[PDB]
């Protein structure tokens, strides 16, 4: 069946324009993202010596700026209505997106748990997480987010097709289902709800601690912006992926292409909002 | 060289009134939050007012709260305490007193048994 | 009381009996001193980096 | 490198280990400054903690196996908007006052006006102690001495919802320590902006708990500090 | 009895005012209306010197100039070696809460004092490899805020008990006492032939003073609040004062009366520390909103800017042959600047 492509659309008599209206959105992020990412490390690597939680948020700031190197090539795609790039890209660019973007999210989820015990053990009266532990999680979370994003660089394809004279499209060509489906349930299972599981619950605990051991407002209204954002920015792309999935089945579905790269193109934007919120409390 | 000088004493009977004034140089006035203290004959030195770089905040302590008034001109450089209905515990050596630093919101060390930025004083008898 | 104005007169009077000169004088001595030894100065005429023990 | 260079190296670097042990000493010890008048008591509290020529004094005592260190300053003049510049980077500030004293107490209130709003000390909270709380019982009792001859509104004030009058004392008493303590939280309230707190407490001359007292307070600050890096 | 003292007292001082004002026939800029400005300054960060564990209070360089000591609040002295870094000594004290350093212009003894009202010396070059405590002075009944050595047995101090004071510590008595100021004295300065002294008061006055008879010979005033810190010209005949009202003035002493005023319309701080380059062309001060600022003094235009510090500057200070700077900061750092 004719499989679906990616950022690979065709546009008739309104392409003059509205190739311009893409370029100036995604230019804009990419600009401002650059810009806040950078400060935020230059401000917060001069350090003399503070504390040592700095190198979970610093971790933050470095997955956004490898999640930011590829809309050059996008941009460069969406110009030509075509994928002519070559095998290369066309294996390298999802995988290098999609390590990022695991990243960032296990980053959060870790960074809220290390602000729960942290306040904790101050509540005991005991040295609270040493180096080691910290070392070993940065490891795991690396390693762990470049393992699981294997397949989208070796069943990429480059492959002819008759779009809606063929076109050269960069697609995806499952060997077989049930691989499909376990690998597909299992990466929403894993990078989607463990982790927001876990900042709900830790922002809470921190919340009733307080609350109680104090028996003023500025905090919920922190911890309240810091737990709606994350399932608002974050839930787009996994509808769209399992949108894709159901289509990939039930071919009476009809999704269009201009959604696919709109939600990619919103996704963006996490890379320009991070160091607005998880700046400490400089700036 | 910094110099207050107080003027404006003398004796009065019980109920009538008066008006003090001190008139500073060597410094620029309106840069300074200024005070009123006094000394009676057997204690310390107490704080009477005070009054801010504007004239827009002003404060009394307890004992004289509906009956005296505090001001200020910038223009000749001077200040007035009006006192109206007078008690005879109100008898004593009254100064008049600077901050020690210019555009400061708080104020150490006016009543100190030796402070540089006062005057002389002058004697207020009721009788 | 007494002790410290008798003091005081007696240091007033001390202080007031000094020879003075003038203004103009010692503005030309201080501007003689400051140009007789300014290549000597290595704040106003910093030296060459083979000669700096900070640079180097 | 000459021996004599690699031989200031390495005594540099026996420098350095032991500027880590010192450095891991200083940090998990709490500083107190101990401040109030003459009249005020301040000595009993000293003594009654000391349980657990020279221009400065200092007590140390230890409670849930956390050391506390408090400074108390004697043989200096008094003019002092020098030498408490020194004092910006301690936990807390104890301010004592004797409470039945009506003559000397705004004295006490223009000294914390003082201490709360200078530029170096905006960051540091209070702990206050409102002592001698049975002799204000007998002065109010005793029904002789008026507190009205020196703050006029106290004709216009009447007992908050939230008093605690537990073991049975008399209403007058009662409205006595509430409007006394109104008076400081007033200035308390007027210009903080949320970067330090006050903590209130009645105490007499026979108390045992102060010890306990300053560590719950002491908790809590440093708490409040540390949750002060996520807004 | 008092009215007549206070006359007299009016009397001189109006006779001594007049006095001053019929020498008063040019001004210092006009006469320096005509020279060539300096032009704009650019010093670099050469060193950064890391340590302490709080604020740095003090600091003195050695007449050999590649050695440094240097105090904080939480009980050290540390002696510093600057081409490289090294550190020579760390010196532990017995109280945490000190204000002053100095060194001795030989090379064998360090001095410190603080809110405990001592002057502790300590020994370098002793028979085994430790510094040991030679001497404890005591008698002043306020805190020390200055001492400077004169020789390796003689030691003059300033407290805030309004006085001044000389001292032997082969003794440890005070061979003299120099009284006469009103307020807390705040800084010292030593004259470059060492015969007479200068301090100032937090009150608005300075004062000269010779050591042999332990009398004050001039009293010159001009500022609006307290001063804290003060220096000599290089060749002895004028010093500069800077106080807490944003202002830095130079006096003059033949002339008996003050000749510059260095200020900014935009400068509203305090100042925390002042010293002068070697030919003394240019003045360096310190200031408490984190920066500090080199001035002509000869034409009383600014000239450059040093920044860099995270927190109020505190201790500022030349070398004796005008290589380098070095600044320390309340924020626990030491900088060397060229
Ligand atoms: C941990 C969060 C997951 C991904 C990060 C989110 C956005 C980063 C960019 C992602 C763009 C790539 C999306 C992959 C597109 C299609 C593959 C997805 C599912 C496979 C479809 C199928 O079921 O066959």
């Amino acid at each position: 069946r004719t499989r679906f492509p990616f950022f690979s659309d065709v546009k008739g008599d309104h392409r003059l324009v509205l190739a311009a209206v893409e370029t100036t959105v995604l230019v804009l992020i990419f600009a401002v993202s650059l810009l806040g990412n950078v400060c935020a490390l230059v401000l917060v690597a001069r350090r003399r010596r503070r504390g040592a939680t700095a190198c979970l948020v610093l971790n933050l700031f470095c997955a956004d700026l490898l999640f930011i190197s590829a809309i050059p090539l996008v941009l460069a795609v969406r110009w030509t209505e075509a994928w002519l790039l070559g095998p290369v890209a066309c294996h390298l660019l999802f995988y290098v997106m999609t390590l990022s973007g695991s990243v960032t999210i296990l980053t959060l989820a870790a960074v809220s748990l290390e602000r729960m015990v942290c306040i904790v053990h101050l509540q005991r009266g005991v040295r609270g997480p040493g180096r080691r532990a910290r070392a070993v999680l940065l490891a795991l979370i690396w390693g762990y987010s470049a393992v699981a994003a294997l397949p989208l660089c070796v069943f990429f394809r480059v492959v002819p097709q008759r779009l809606p004279q063929e076109i050269s499209i960069c697609t995806l060509i499952w060997p077989t289902i049930p691989g499909e489906i376990s690998w597909d349930v299992s990466f929403v299972t894993l990078n989607f709800l463990v982790p927001g599981l876990v900042i709900v619950i830790s922002y809470s605990k921190i919340l009733q601690i307080t609350k109680a051991s104090r028996k003023d407002f500025r905090l919920f209204r922190t911890l309240f912006l810091l737990m709606v954002s994350f399932f608002i920015m974050w839930s787009p792309i996994i509808i769209t992926i399992l949108l894709i999935l159901i289509q990939n089945f039930k071919q009476d579905l009809v999704i269009w292409p201009s959604l696919f790269f709109w939600v990619v193109a919103f996704t963006f934007a996490n890379s320009a909002l991070n160091p607005i919120l998880y700046n400490m409390t400089l700036c | 060289q910094v110099q207050l000088q107080e003027s404006g004493g003398g004796l009065v009977q019980p109920g009538g009134s008066l008006r003090l004034s001190c008139a500073a140089s060597g410094f620029t006035f309106s840069n300074y939050k200024m005070n009123w203290v006094r000394q009676a004959p057997g204690k310390g030195l107490e704080w009477v007012s005070d009054i801010s770089q504007s004239g827009a905040s002003i404060s009394y302590t307890g004992s004289v709260k509906g009956r005296f008034t505090i001001s200020r001109d910038n223009a000749k450089n001077t200040l007035y305490l009006q006192m109206n209905s007078l008690k005879p515990e109100d008898t004593a050596v009254y100064y008049c007193a600077r901050c020690p630093a210019p555009f400061t919101r708080d104020c150490f060390d006016v009543t100190s048994t030796t402070y540089a930025y006062r005057g002389q004083g002058t004697q207020v008898t009721v009788s | 009381s007494i002790a410290q104005a008798r003091k005081l007169v007696e240091q007033l009077k001390m202080e007031a009996n000094i020879d003075r000169i003038k203004v103009s004088k010692a503005a030309a001595d201080l501007m003689a001193y400051c140009e007789a030894h300014a290549k000597e100065d290595p704040l106003l005429t910093p030296v060459p980096a083979s000669e700096n023990p900070f640079r180097e | 490198l000459s021996a004599e260079d690699k031989a200031a190296v390495e005594r540099s670097k026996m420098i350095e280990k032991q500027l880590q042990k010192d450095k891991q000493v200083y940090r998990a010890t709490h500083r107190l400054l101990l401040l109030g008048a003459d009249n005020s008591g301040k000595s009993t509290i000293v003594k009654q903690m000391r349980i657990y020529t020279s221009g400065i004094f200092e007590t140390k005592f230890q409670v849930d196996k956390v050391n506390f260190h408090m400074f108390d300053v004697g043989a200096q003049r008094d003019e002092r908007r020098k030498w408490i510049q020194c004092f910006n980077d301690v936990t807390a500030i104890i301010f004592v006052v004797d409470s039945s004293d009506y003559n000397r107490l705004q004295e006490a209130l223009n000294d914390f006006k003082s201490i709360w709003n200078n530029r170096w000390l905006r960051t540091i909270s209070v702990i206050l102690f409102l002592n001698k709380q049975d002799l204000l019982a007998e002065k109010v009792l005793a029904g002789k001495s008026k507190i009205e001859d020196y703050f006029p509104e106290f004709a216009r004030y009447t007992t908050p919802e939230d008093a605690t009058p537990e073991p049975g004392e008399d209403p007058r008493v009662t409205r006595a320590k509430y409007f006394i303590r109104d008076e400081f939280l007033r200035i308390s309230t007027a210009s903080g902006d949320g970067r330090h707190y006050c903590y209130p407490h009645f105490t007499c001359s026979v108390d045992t708990e102060n010890a306990r007292r300053i560590f719950n307070d002491c908790r809590d600050i440093i708490q409040r500090m540390h949750l002060r890096q996520y807004e | 009895e008092l009215d007549q003292l206070r006359q007299e007292a009016e009397q001189l001082k109006n006779q001594i005012r007049d006095a001053r004002k019929a020498c008063a026939d040019a001004t210092l800029s006009q006469i320096t209306n005509n020279i060539d400005p300096v032009g704009r300054i650019q010093m670099r960060t050469r060193r950064t010197l890391r340590g302490h564990l709080a604020k740095i209070y003090a600091m003195h360089w050695g007449t050999d100039s590649r050695l440094l000591v240097s105090a904080s609040q939480d009980g050290k002295l540390i002696i510093w070696d600057s081409y490289t870094t090294n550190k020579v000594h760390a010196i532990p004290l017995r109280s945490s809460w000190v204000m002053t350093c100095a060194y001795a212009p030989s090379g064998n003894y360090v001095a410190c004092g603080g809110l405990d009202n001592i002057c502790s010396i300590y020994n370098l070059k002793t028979r085994e490899g430790n510094v040991r405590v030679s001497r404890e002075l005591a008698g002043h009944t306020g805190y020390l805020s200055c001492c400077r050595f004169l020789d390796d047995n003689q030691i003059v101090t300033s407290s805030g008990d309004t006085t001044c004071a000389l001292w032997d510590i082969e003794t440890g008595q005070q061979t003299t006492t120099f009284t006469g100021h009103t307020g807390d004295v705040m800084s010292l300065s030593l004259a470059p032939d060492t015969r007479l002294f200068v301090s100032g008061a937090c009150d608005a006055s300075a004062k000269l003073w010779d050591v042999r008879e332990g009398m004050c010979r001039q009293t010159f005033t001009g500022h609006e609040s307290d001063i804290n810190a003060i220096c000599f010209f290089p060749n002895g005949n004028a010093f500069a004062t800077g106080s807490d009202d944003a202002t830095c003035r130079l006096f003059d002493l033949r002339a008996d009366q003050e000749l510059m005023t260095y200020s900014h319309d935009n400068i509203i701080c305090g100042i925390t520390s002042v010293s002068f380059s070697k030919s003394g062309r240019l003045l360096l001060a310190g200031y408490d909103d984190f920066n500090c600022n080199v001035w002509d003094a000869l034409k009383a235009d600014r000239a450059g800017v040093l920044a860099g510090h995270d927190n109020r500057v505190s201790c500022l200070g030349v070398t004796d042959d005008g290589m380098a700077v070095a600044t320390g900061s309340w924020d626990s750092f030491l900088k060397i600047w060229n």
